[PDB]
């Protein structure tokens, strides 16, 4: 194969290479050659860091616009930046604001805007939504937060593409039994909610 | 399924349940998960 | 003991910090060694050099390397100076009394900037760790701390109270609004770091690592999000090197305005911005040739809006800048040098012509100091002090006095030595010539180039000074004679390595010279002969030095250990390490075995031979000690540092249970009484309002923390632990569940914090009803009854609105799976190889029994 300097490998051959042709203008396009396969390499290092440092540029700029979003309100736009920048703390976090607000305030599960902004999103972002939801309903103080966007995904998308994702049965495997878990735990809470009850009818029995 | 540790690299998951980006992870924060890491570490 | 400690330092006319300048041409503030020294440009004189009353050398010196000064700004029509050291540490002092006001340690390192602004009372400080602290000056606290930079704050500017913008060392330009002191919007200025900051109204200039000076539109008054402050257009310099920074006025009369961006490389750039007329009329000189390419080519703005100007260079480099302006045609730029300078230039303009193809020096001070590093002090008797200095600078100084009187041109000069009677000097350069100067008459006495094949290192007389040696790189050492004033060769002692350093006994018995192989040999100086050889020291081997009577050497080196040699028979005494880097010089006091040691690692340490103790660690230096010098009779000591500082030396609880309890009473007495006056209110307004219950004040712990009191006994209940709830739950009386229930019927109408701490509120609730349920059913009060059956159904309620979507989950994930299932599962009509396949394809965990 090819080397630069003990660093950067390139692509290679099969077999030996005499040919190295690097007589362009400064250095651009670089010829080298095995016995019968070529290999035209392109450049200096002007576009392939350019590239990285306006990515860099606008990571910093959504960066700062998520900051500003969690910092002031309006959950949605903050929460479709916590998806694309894959920021998963500040994205439970707006979940559990944005459903604990919705539980103060008055089918709608979050706000009217935050829950059709997730029946928008494309497979990717959901699948990577539903991993985040997957490993916060292992708890069971963060369950609630799980649950709720589990029903805005179920009720809000078609469930024939939810089902024909690859990679949506090694989710809903892993949060079938958790949730059978809390029903359960539940459904055991407000079983025991009934000493009130009893309490009831026995200061009503009292006189 | 339990909750190891993350499939990515700049990504934090624990036992709890509660994953961090190392982007949004601030300076306070990250020494201090960087000393109970070092503590899981010795254990 | 008659201990040591410091008479006062010189040397340092303008060291490692900013320049503050003073009107009266005028004043100017500028940064000596750990205190400022204030002169006038005019005369020149030193007029103040403000420092503490306490000095390092003395008794509480504390053990550390004290903070030297690395920031100045002063408040002019207040008469204050906010100064700040390497530690992180500001103090603010006056011009006037010279006493310290203010102390505002804060940081962690080093402090960059000061600034003033609503310019009394508020003190902004950003320094070399990522925070920018507000503090007042009139309160004596800080007042608030931004905190979101990554390397070190390099420029700042606020307007009074509302709008901060920042840059540093990472790439970032950030905008601080200071009502909320969180950032508002973040911009990647350049591509590594980000050196210079600098704003007039309109428009904002930063500049980065090499010459690509962004210009940006700040709209301070926009409303959009990104938008604040946006990158119009970048322009180019004519140093690589990175201008760190850039500085703006406005001069009046007619009305103009000016910017330098000070670089590294002894070049500043200072630039003209025009006017409005010129813009608008050189539009159509890029709009010729007639369209959007041609629009796209007249956004590509920067030599559009800005202007070039002089080019001021200079002979050294450049540390620091600031000006003054008259008349727009006395630009007059006072400008402070690395090797220390101070330079006050004028750049005169007739508003086209800057006069000059470059531009005018008024003043400079230059003349105590030395450009560059002390490779030799020395002492006269009891008066004067003799540096030699590596650009050719020999200069003498007085001790009463500390100015410098007589100076010369030698070169690359390294050892220096007086003659005995005084007033004479013989040198030796780096390059293969000694020469010979005195102190009352003009400079030059003689030279002898090629004195030596290469370097000569070291010289010394005798005590009556009608002879002395050279030893030099040449693998050579050669013996001189004063004959008449002229110097006089008589014999060349050849050596087989690099001689280094030279030393005779002040009673003219031996000669001690150290070689480049780790030894030095002693020989007598009446024949020649080789005495000794000292040996064992593993690194070569710096200056010797002979004790008073002649009887015990030390020997030091890089190897950071000193040895003592008793010169009897040549035996080695002590080796003692100190000093963690190299010791570069030692000086016997002259009728004593006590001594000193001057380090590569800036300190000097005091020492006695009969204990071999540390006497005294002497922290005043903030680099290498080249060479220190003992007096000849008295015991006071001249050192020289790598700083350009020379210095003197002369001699002298609840728990569990009942926090719950008291949080309860506490939020239930708040709550009680703000609900019995919203009742009487209520009847106010309902009935004839001839007047109403007054107010209950919120409470003191609650408006403290800034907390509901539903928010307060929710915390406290929630610190309590699942270990000792049980108990927490029990202890509390009945009155105490009474208003636990009174809790949960105001906290079950709160929606939030009922929905994030039902699991909590369930437990408890249950175990207390569950445990006082024997007195609970005996109670007879239909409020009690009402709140317990409010209490049930709101809980209930919640409760099954949540089970209701955990049921739904449930339900629709298995049908998701089922429907993938039937899917595209396979296709057995044979029980048995149905279940084998489902047999290899069921989840397996591995479990270590116990056999």
């Amino acid at each position: 194969d090819g080397l630069i300097k003990c660093l950067k490998t390139l692509d290679g051959h099969n077999n030996r290479l005499w040919a190295l042709s690097t007589m362009n203008d400064g250095d651009m396009i670089v010829s080298a050659d095995a016995d019968g396969v070529f290999q035209f390499w392109k450049d200096c290092t002007e576009q392939e860091i350019e590239e990285e440092q306006e990515k860099a540029k606008l990571q910093v700029e959504q960066e700062q616009s998520l900051q500003n979003y969690m910092s002031k309100g309006d959950w949605t736009n903050a929460f479709l930046l916590a998806m694309t920048l894959d920021h998963p703390m500040r994205l439970f976090n707006v979940l559990k604001r944005a459903l604990g607000e919705s539980r103060s305030r008055q089918e709608v599960i979050f706000n009217e805007e935050l829950d059709q902004a997730i029946s928008i999103l494309n497979d990717e972002q959901l699948i990577l939504l539903m991993k985040r939801c997957r490993d916060w309903n292992t708890n069971a103080k963060t369950h609630t937060i799980a649950q709720r966007t589990i029903r805005c995904i179920l009720m809000h998308h078609n469930i024939a593409k939810l089902s024909e994702i690859p990679g949506m049965v090694k989710i809903v495997d892993a949060i079938i039994p958790y949730t059978q878990r809390h029903f359960t735990r539940v459904d055991n809470l407000v079983e025991q909610s009934y000493i009130l009850d009893y309490a009831l009818v026995e200061m009503d029995k009292l006189f | 399924y339990n909750v190891g540790k993350a499939e990515k690299d700049g990504e934090i998951r624990l036992k709890n349940g509660v994953a961090m980006s190392k982007e949004e992870l601030t300076r306070e924060d990250k020494n201090r998960l960087r000393r109970a890491l070092k503590r899981k570490r010795s254990k | 003991y008659q201990r040591f400690e410091q008479a006062a330092a010189f040397g340092v006319i303008a060291s490692n910090a900013n320049c503050v300048w003073i009107p009266a041409p005028g004043q100017l503030i500028t940064s000596a060694l750990e205190d400022v020294n204030i002169w006038d440009i005019k005369t020149g004189d030193l007029v103040s050099k403000l420092s503490d009353g306490l000095p390092p050398g003395a008794s509480d010196a504390r053990g550390a390397k004290p903070a030297e000064c690395t920031y100045l700004e002063a408040h002019k029509d207040t008469d204050l100076l906010a100064v700040g050291y390497a530690d992180g540490v500001i103090k603010v002092w006056d011009l006037m009394s010279k006493t310290v006001l203010l102390n505002f340690n804060g940081h962690k390192a080093a402090i960059t900037l000061l600034q003033f602004d609503g310019t009394g009372t508020r003190l902004i400080s950003g320094s070399k760790d990522s925070n920018i602290i507000v503090w007042d000056l009139v309160g004596e606290v800080g007042l608030y701390k931004l905190r979101s930079h990554k390397d070190s704050i390099t420029g700042f500017w606020c307007q009074g109270e509302d709008w901060l913008i920042s840059t540093s060392k990472d790439g970032m330009i950030k905008l601080w609004d200071l009502k909320t002191h969180q950032c508002i919007e973040t911009h990647i200025a350049h591509t590594g770091e980000c050196w210079g900051l600098a704003v007039k109204d309109d428009l904002l200039i930063t500049t980065g690592t090499d010459s690509q000076v962004k210009i940006w539109k700040l709209d301070i008054e926009n409303d959009k999000m990104g938008g604040k402050l946006t990158e119009m257009g970048i322009f180019e310099k004519q140093s690589k090197q990175r201008g760190l920074k850039i500085e703006f006025i406005t001069n009046s009369s007619d009305k103009t305005s000016f910017f330098y961006i000070q670089n590294a490389d002894k070049t500043i750039e200072t630039f003209r911005i025009r006017k409005e007329e010129e813009i608008a009329r050189g539009l159509k000189k890029r709009e010729k040739r007639l369209l959007t390419e041609e629009e796209i080519a007249k956004s590509i703005y920067s030599s559009f809006i800005l202007h070039p100007f002089q080019t001021i260079r200079s002979l050294y480099k450049i540390k620091s800048a600031s000006w003054t302006t008259v008349s727009s045609s006395k630009l007059e730029l006072v400008l402070t040098t690395s090797s220390n300078t101070i330079e006050y230039y004028s750049i005169p303009y007739e508003k086209r012509d800057p006069t000059s193809p470059a531009p005018l020096k008024t003043h400079t001070i230059e003349l105590q100091g030395q450009r560059t590093d002390v490779r030799s002090i020395d002492i006269s008797d009891d008066n004067k002090l003799l540096a030699t200095a590596s650009n050719g600078s020999l200069k003498i100084w007085n001790i009463k006095t500390h100015k410098c009187i007589r100076t010369f041109e030698c070169g690359y000069a390294l050892t220096c030595k007086f003659l005995p009677g005084g007033l004479l000097v013989i040198l030796g350069t780096r390059n293969g010539e000694l020469q010979l100067f005195d102190l009352a008459s003009s400079s030059l006495l003689d030279t002898i180039e090629d004195a030596h094949d290469a370097a000569i290192w070291s010289l010394d007389l005798t005590s009556d000074g009608k002879r002395l040696v050279t030893g030099s790189a040449d693998k050579t050492v050669k013996f001189w004679d004063f004959k008449v004033l002229k110097l006089h060769h008589d014999t060349t002692l050849e050596l087989t390595d690099d001689i280094l350093c030279v030393r005779v006994s002040p009673d003219d018995r031996y000669l001690a010279i150290s070689l480049l192989d780790n030894t030095v040999k002693v020989f007598f100086l009446d024949s020649m002969k080789f005495y000794l050889s000292l040996y064992g020291h593993k690194l070569p081997v710096l200056s010797i030095d002979i004790s008073f009577d002649s009887k015990m050497i030390i020997t030091s080196s890089a190897d950071k250990n000193i040895k003592i040699w008793g010169l009897d028979f040549g035996d080695c005494h002590k080796s003692l390490f100190a000093h963690q880097d190299s010791i570069m010089n030692v000086k016997f006091l002259p009728q004593s075995h006590n001594f000193f040691s001057c380090s590569k690692d800036a300190v000097v340490k005091y020492w006695d031979g009969e204990k071999f103790e540390c006497i005294q660690k002497l922290y005043a230096h903030q680099s290498e000690v080249w060479a220190l010098a003992v007096a000849t009779d008295g015991g006071f000591v001249v050192s020289s540092s790598h700083d350009h500082s020379i210095r003197i030396w002369e001699e002298t609880s609840l728990k569990a249970g009942e926090r719950l309890m008291e949080a309860l009473d506490l939020g239930i007495a708040e709550i009680e009484g703000l609900e019995a006056y919203n009742r009487d209110m209520k009847l106010w307004q309902r009935k004839k309002l001839g007047e109403a219950p007054i107010k209950p004040q919120g409470n003191a712990v609650l408006i403290a923390v800034n907390k509901t009191p539903e928010q307060y006994i929710m915390d406290t209940l929630l610190r309590i632990r699942m270990s000792q709830l049980e108990d927490a739950l029990m202890v509390m009386p009945f009155s105490y569940v009474l208003k636990f229930l009174k809790f949960i019927d105001t906290v079950m109408q709160n929606k939030t914090l009922l929905h994030s701490h039902l699991p909590l509120i369930c437990k408890n609730l249950f175990f207390i009803i569950k445990f006082n349920h024997k007195e609970l059913v005996s109670q007879k009060n239909e409020e009690l009854k009402l709140q317990i059956n409010r209490v049930k159904t709101e809980l209930r309620s919640a409760l099954k609105s949540t089970e209701d979507d955990l049921g739904f989950n449930v339900q629709g994930l298995k049908f998701v799976k089922q429907q993938w299932n039937l899917r595209h599962n396979y296709e057995f009509v044979d029980e048995y190889d149905q279940q084998e396949k489902e047999s290899n394809s069921a989840r397996k965990r591995v479990f270590g029994t116990v056999i």
